[PDB]
């Protein structure tokens, strides 16, 4: 087996910026022969197949934007993206076409950064539907905000929390950069129908205000 | 017109098999090698078996991590490449891709599939139960927002999630799934949209896809 070596695993660029990704292969891919090396780019956005940028060490696949470049031969190659845009968010794996096994590199994720956005958010009461079946699940939906880091506080009715709380980001939107994530407090029809003002509320390093989206009801 | 398609995936027990296919359409199938490449969850594109051009006999090769246990065939006749998986172990768990590995100066993977999720479980199956999500009239100040919640399924797999609905102003999310109690999964999925887009009395069909079965659909009131 032929190693190949990507770095840095992670960046974090504001677009219209320049990058540069390397990957080592702990063996040659050039021919003796032809002269050409045999190493393969793909890009890979978020639940999507890989698709072909650069093949021979520097081939730029048709189609591709002239932003996409990549240089090296023998065993260090990179990948320099001109001007850093939403749509690159991806990742980048190499790869040895050289032989088999054909083997990959660990990939190098590509995030925007981008000026703090502030969340909208949304409280679902449980469903009529599915009350009738023993849960109710009250949806908290917090949309469009930057950095993701960001903390939900589920105050049932008093103030309260808990282990009965599942949370979910979404990946970063190839438009604006911005995160979306759901909470959802799943309780039973009983518990649920016990307490009854419900309330959601988001502490972002935007505003100072934890940020709360309520609704009291559940006698209905 | 290069177009490779491939199919057979879901759940599995351990110890079980699978046939996966990869329908390949556009080209001459009987003289491309075709690469069979695995994507477990958190983890790197790891290459599998690989099929041959009736060109130097359709000889294969299998990485050590499967050598013994798949088989790689190809029904020339048909234009289908199947990988034929004996004795699956959770290690299993990933998206199974065919791919074209082209040659012309140098070799690369011109065309992949859209890939087919294998999951090796011993739980079992749990369709979701789609439930609406919609607001009292005292909840919406427009935009509107809707979505559906996709709950307590097995496995997760792929969940492809589209509505009824689209165009300019109107956005839909979907939110990974997440485990919860029971070794068991849900998901949302939220489309917001005009106001004058989604009235009254309307409703708005959410269609989720998974993995490999019917399509199940609700239709959720604005």
């Amino acid at each position: 087996d032929i190693v190949m070596t990507q770095s840095p695993s992670s960046l974090s660029v504001s677009a219209g910026e320049r990058v540069t990704m390397s990957c080592k292969s702990s063996q040659s891919l050039l021919n003796s022969g032809n002269q050409k090396n045999f190493l393969a780019w793909y890009q890979q956005k978020p639940g999507q197949p890989p698709k072909l940028l650069i093949y021979g060490a520097s081939t730029r696949e048709s189609g591709v934007p002239d932003r996409f470049t990549g240089s090296g031969s023998g065993t260090d190659f990179t990948l320099t993206i001109s001007s850093v845009q939403a749509e690159d968010l991806a990742v980048y794996y190499c790869q040895n076409d050289h032989s088999y096994p054909l083997t990959f590199g660990a990939g190098t994720k590509l995030e925007i950064k981008r000026a703090d956005a502030a969340p909208t958010v949304s409280i679902f009461p449980p469903s009529s539907e599915q009350l009738t079946s023993g849960g109710a699940s009250v949806v908290c939906f917090l949309n469009n905000f930057y950095p993701k880091d960001i903390n939900v506080k589920w105050k049932i009715d008093g103030s309260e929390r808990q282990n009965g709380v599942l949370n979910s980001w979404t990946d970063q939107d190839s438009k604006d950069s911005t995160y979306s994530m759901s909470s959802t407090l799943t309780l039973t029809k009983d518990e649920y129908e016990r307490h009854n003002s419900y309330t959601c509320e988001a502490t972002h390093k935007t505003s100072t205000s934890p940020i709360v989206k309520s609704f009291n009801r559940n006698e209905c | 017109e290069v177009k490779l398609v491939e199919s057979g995936g879901g759940l599995v027990q351990p110890g079980g098999s699978l046939r996966l296919s990869c329908a390949t359409s556009g080209f001459t199938f009987s003289d491309f090698y075709m690469e069979w490449v695995r994507q477990p969850p958190g983890k790197r594109l790891e290459w599998i078996a690989a099929s041959r051009n009736k060109g130097n006999k359709y000889t294969t090769e299998y990485s050590a991590s499967v050598k013994g246990r798949f088989i790689v065939s190809r029904d020339t006749s048909q234009s289908i490449l199947y990988l034929q998986m004996n004795a699956l172990r959770a290690e299993d768990t990933a998206i199974y891709y065919c791919a074209r590995n082209y040659y012309g100066s140098t070799w690369y993977f011109d065309v992949w599939g859209a890939g087919t999720t294998v999951t090796v479980s011993s739980e079992s199956a749990r369709n979701p139960t789609i439930y609406p999500l919609t607001l009292p009239p005292a909840l919406s100040s427009d935009p509107v927002i809707i979505g559906c919640l996709i709950h307590d399924y097995f496995p997760s797999g792929t969940m492809n999630v589209t509505w009824g609905k689209s165009g300019k102003d109107i956005t839909t999310v979907n939110f990974p799934p997440a485990l919860a109690s029971g070794g068991r999964y849900t998901m949302s999925n939220q489309l917001t949209l005009p106001a004058v887009e989604c009235p009254e009395g309307e409703s708005v069909k959410c269609s989720v896809q998974h993995d490999s079965n019917p399509v199940q659909e609700l239709d959720v009131n604005c």
